[PDB]
C-alpha cells in the first residue's frame, strides 16, 4: 500500500517442520520452497502454501504438547526497499483449491 | 439431500414431510469458480 | 500470481507455479445442507416457548454458522422432553391457542417427542440482523417458527432441514494471546 | 546358478554363494507421488547404491536366539546422509546383503531378517521370526543372504529422525562349530542400498 | 520333498508323496474379516475413554489376532453401556468437545447403546507397534478411532467390520511346562 | 463380507454405514500359492 | 511486458521492472557427456534453484569504475554447495538476477555483467566491460537486471574448489544521485540459479 515513490522486494518461505527454530534471513531461507517479488502496477501477489506431511491429513487444532508447530512455519522477508519506511505490506488468506475440512466438530465451550 | 441416509422412501408424503416451495442461482460458487490463477506476464521457466 | 489487488477479484494461485500438482478435494462436509443439518440445543426454556432459532449458542457448531449468514431458510425438526402434553402453533397465532387441543398436541410417551415441522413465517426467508424496527438490538418479531407450550419444557432440541444460506457474515474462532498458537488438548489414547 | 550380480548405482556386489534374492511383502512399491507431499516430491538416485556396516562376530559360545538388529535408516555419512538433513520427508525401500564369512568346514546356521516396526522380541516370539521376510545362513550352503523390502508404514513418507520402519535382524538359530580345519569365528557385515529414494519438503540451511 | 533351506523358498509336500491323498479343505473360518468381526470387551475404563483396539486383552481371541499383525484398517461398531447421554468425536477432536451435543450423542435407552463408526485417522492403516516417537513403548496418539464420554461407563465392547491385516507378527499359545501336552478341562455331559 | 448374513438389504446407505475408501494384492495368497509340492530328484516309485 | 516471472526448481522470482533477459555466448549447453566422464556423470536438479547474495551498497560517493565481483561458485550451504564437497567434477551454468531497488527519483547508472575468466581489469580497460554479456539497471528504467549464461571452460566439467570459470560484476557507469524525494542509497542483490547441474566422480566420506 505504499506511495507512488516507495518501491520494496519481498520474500515468502515455507519452512517444513525438521529444524528447531526459522531461519532469520533471506539467505538462509532460500533453500526452502519460496517466491520472491518487488512492487510495481501489480500491487498484489498470492502465494500457495503447500500442504507437505507425513499423513494424508492434519489436525486443525493444536495440542498442548507440541512445542514447535507440526506442519512448519512461513517466514516473510524484506530483501531491502527504497524510501518505504512508512509504507506496508497487508496479508490475508483464502482457502486454495484443493484445500479441504472433513470431519465436523462442536468444540466451544457452551 | 443434507445429512440422511435411509435407502427407503419415506412412509409420508413429501407435502406432510416438508412445506412446499412456489416459484415466481449459486452465486459463491460462480465467484470462486471465476477466481484468476496462474501467473501474469511472461514466464522464464 | 501477481495482480491489481484494489479491484477485488477472486484470485486463486495453485503449487503449479512452482511445480508442484493441486490434489482432488472432497468437500462434503463443509456443504450447508448437510452441516446444518444435526441437532442442536436450545437452552433458555419455559413452559412456553416461541421457537426462534437465534437462541441456539452463539459458538455452537449451528449457532455460529447461523450467524455468518444474513438470510436463511429451512424446514425444521425438534425433540422436546416435556411434563404434560406438548401443544404448537404456526407462526402468527394468538398465544392464547397455545391451550386448545385442536392444534398439533402431542401426547406425552417416554421419553420424549420428535416432530417435523415446516417453516412457516410470512416472509419468504428470516435474517439474523435486522437494521430497523417492525413496530409502529431485536429482530421482528415474526421471525420464529411458531411456539410449543407444556405443563414443563425439560430440553429442546433443534434441527434445520433443507437449509439454505445468503450472504456470509464475519464467523470468528477463539482468540489467541499465547502469541503462537491456541493449544488445547487434543484426545490421545490412556496411559 | 549360485552366482549373483547385484548393481545399485555405481556399486556392484558380485557373490558366489548366494541361495537367491527373497522379496518381502511386494515386488514392488506402493506409488510415491500421493496427496500428502502435493507434487513436490523428487527422486534422487545418487542415493542409491550400496553402504556397509559391520553387525557383529559369529563366535561359537553364542547360543540359540542371540540377536543382533539394525535400525534403518542408520548414520550415513555419504549422499544418502545429507538428504535426511535437508529434506523433511522421505521414503525408500531397501536392497540387502549380508554376508557371513567362514568355510565349509564351519557348521551352525544364521536367521537373516527385515523387520518391519521393530520391538524387542520375547524369547518365545523367537521361534516365530520366520514369519517376516527371511533368508538363512548356513556355511555348508552359502555365505551370503540378500533380501530385497519396499517402503512401507502408516505414513507415505517418512522422518527418518522420528521413525525406523525397518530393522535389520540376525539371529543365531543353530551355534556356530569349529574343526581343525574351520574357521573359528565369522564376522558379519551388511552390505545395504537404499532404493527408489524420494525426499520433499527442501530445509533451510543451517548457516 | 527335499529342496535347499537356506533361500527360504516356501515348500508344501503333501501324503501323495507316500501314496496318500490330499484332502478338500473350507477355511472360511480362518479368513481375516470374518474371524475379526465379532464383539470383545475393553475393559479399563473411565467416564472420558479414547477408543483405542490396542485396549482389547492381549490374549483375547481379537486382541491376539490383532497383534500378529503390523498394520491394519477397519471400521468399527461399539456397544456401550453407560449412565448419561454419550457423546462421541472423531479422531483429531479437542477432548472439551465431549461436552457438545453438536457432536454425535445417543440419549440413553436402556439397555446399552449400539453405534456403527468409521474409522477417522488421517493415517492410510495403524499399527500395532510403532518403532520411534510421534512428538516434537507408546503408539503415536493419532491411532485411535476417537474418544467417547458420559457421566459413566459401565462396559464397553467393539467390533472390527471389514478388517484388514498387513505384515504378519509373533502369536503365542500358552507355554507347556508338561513336557508332552498342555492339558485341560474340555466340556463333557454330566454323570 | 465378514460375519453377517442378512438376506435383505440394509435400510441404510452405504456412505452412511461405512467409511468410504478411494484409490491411488493378497501377497500371503500368492506366497502360499506359490510354494513347491512333490520332490526334487529322481523318483523309484 | 515488463512484469517477468522466473521459475528455477521450486523457487520463483517476480519482477515488474525488468527489460527482459540477457543470454551470453549461447542459447543452449554444449554437449554434458563427453568423453571426460566415460557416461559417469548424472544431473542433480534439486540444485537448480535460486539463492541469494548481498553484492553491495550503491551510494552517491561511488565514482565511475568502481566495481564490485563475485566468483561463481560462491561459499554455498545448500544442496548445491554440498555436491562441491562430494563429487570430484561438475558443470553448471547460471541465471542471474541482479536487483537494486531505490525509486525512480534515484538517478545513475549500473552495468550489470557476467566475466569468463576474471583477470582485475586496469582503469582504462573498464571502458570496455559492455564487450562482456551485460544489462544496465538505471533507476528511472528498471530494478532488475537479468543474465543467463551456458557453462564453458577449457575443460569440459571443473574442479570449482581450484577454477571458477564466471564472475559476475556490478560496475558504477555513472554516480547514483539523490533528490529529497529519493532514496539516498539502493543495496544490491544478487538471486542466482546454478543450471543444468551435472556432477561426476563420488568421493569418499570424510568419516
Amino acid at each position: 500500500t505504499g506511495s507512488t515513490d516507495s518501491k520494496a522486494r519481498y520474500m515468502v518461505a515455507y519452512v517444513p517442520p525438521g529444524v528447531e527454530t526459522p531461519p532469520d534471513t533471506p539467505e538462509k531461507a532460500a533453500h526452502c520452497i519460496h517466491a520472491e517479488w518487488d512492487t510495481g502496477l501489480n500491487s498484489k501477489f498470492t502465494f500457495s502454501i503447500p500442504y507437505v506431511s507425513a499423513a494424508d491429513y492434519a489436525y486443525t487444532a493444536s495440542d498442548v504438547a507440541e512445542t514447535t508447530n507440526v506442519q512448519g512455519w512461513v517466514c516473510i522477508y524484506q530483501i531491502t526497499h527504497g524510501k518505504a519506511e512508512q509504507d506496508t505490506l497487508v496479508v490475508s488468506v483464502s482457502a486454495g483449491k484443493d484445500f479441504e475440512l472433513r470431519l465436523p466438530i462442536d468444540p466451544r465451550s457452551q | 439431500s443434507g445429512n440422511t441416509g435411509s435407502i427407503i422412501n419415506n412412509y409420508y408424503m413429501q407435502q406432510y414431510q416438508n412445506s412446499m416451495d412456489t416459484q415466481l442461482n449459486d452465486w459463491f460458487s460462480k465467484l470462486a469458480s471465476s477466481a484468476f490463477s496462474g501467473l501474469f506476464g511472461a514466464l522464464l521457466a | 500470481t501477481t495482480t491489481t489487488g484494489e479491484s477485488a477479484d477472486p484470485v486463486t494461485t495453485t503449487v503449479e507455479n512452482y511445480g508442484g500438482e493441486t490434489q482432488v478435494q472432497r468437500r462434503q462436509h463443509t456443504d450447508v445442507t448437510f452441516i446444518m443439518d444435526r441437532f442442536v440445543k436450545i437452552q433458555n426454556l419455559n413452559p412456553t416457548h416461541v421457537i426462534d432459532l437465534m437462541q441456539t449458542h452463539q459458538h455452537g457448531l449451528v449457532g455460529a454458522l447461523l450467524r455468518a449468514a444474513t438470510y436463511y431458510f429451512s424446514d425444521l425438526e425438534i425433540v422436546v422432553r416435556h411434563d404434560g402434553n406438548l401443544t404448537w402453533v404456526p407462526n402468527g397465532a394468538p398465544e392464547a391457542a397455545l391451550s386448545n387441543t385442536g392444534n398439533p398436541t402431542a401426547y406425552l410417551k417416554a421419553p420424549f417427542t420428535r416432530l417435523a415441522l415446516p417453516y412457516t413465517a410470512p416472509h419468504r426467508v428470516l435474517a439474523t440482523v435486522y437494521n430497523g424496527t417492525s413496530k409502529y438490538a431485536q429482530l421482528p418479531a415474526s421471525f420464529n417458527f411458531g411456539a410449543i407450550q407444556a405443563t414443563t419444557i425439560h430440553e429442546l432440541l433443534v434441527r434445520m432441514k433443507r437449509a439454505e444460506l445468503y450472504c456470509p457474515r464475519p464467523l470468528l474462532a477463539v482468540e489467541v494471546s499465547s502469541q503462537d498458537r491456541h493449544k488445547q488438548k487434543i484426545i490421545a489414547p490412556a496411559k | 546358478d549360485r552366482i549373483l550380480t547385484t548393481r545399485n548405482g555405481h556399486t556392484t556386489s558380485t557373490t558366489q554363494s548366494s541361495v537367491g534374492v527373497t522379496y518381502g511383502y511386494s515386488t514392488q512399491e506402493d506409488h510415491v507421488s500421493g496427496p500428502n507431499t502435493s507434487g513436490l516430491e523428487t527422486r534422487v538416485v545418487q542415493a542409491e547404491r550400496f553402504f556397509k556396516k559391520h553387525l557383529f562376530d559369529w563366535t561359537p559360545d553364542k547360543a540359540f536366539g542371540h540377536l543382533e538388529k539394525l535400525e534403518l535408516p542408520t548414520d550415513h555419512k555419504g549422499v544418502y546422509g545429507h538428504l535426511v538433513d535437508s529434506f523433511a520427508y522421505m521414503r525408500n525401500g531397501w536392497d540387502v546383503e549380508v554376508s557371513a564369512v567362514g568355510n565349509q568346514f564351519n557348521g551352525g546356521c544364521l536367521l537373516v531378517a527385515m523387520v518391519p516396526e521393530w520391538k524387542e522380541f520375547t524369547p518365545r516370539e523367537k521361534y516365530q521370526l520366520t514369519l517376516f521376510p527371511h533368508q538363512f545362513i548356513s556355511p555348508r550352503t552359502n555365505m551370503t543372504a540378500h533380501i530385497v523390502v519396499p517402503y512401507l508404514g502408516v505414513n507415505r513418507y517418512d522422518q527418518y529422525k522420528k521413525h525406523k520402519p525397518w530393522t535389520l535382524v540376525v539371529m543365531v538359530v543353530s551355534p556356530l562349530t569349529t574343526n581343525t580345519v574351520s574357521a573359528g569365528q565369522i564376522k558379519v557385515y551388511a552390505n545395504i542400498a537404499p532404493t527408489h529414494v524420494h525426499v520433499a519438503g527442501e530445509l533451510p540451511s543451517k548457516e
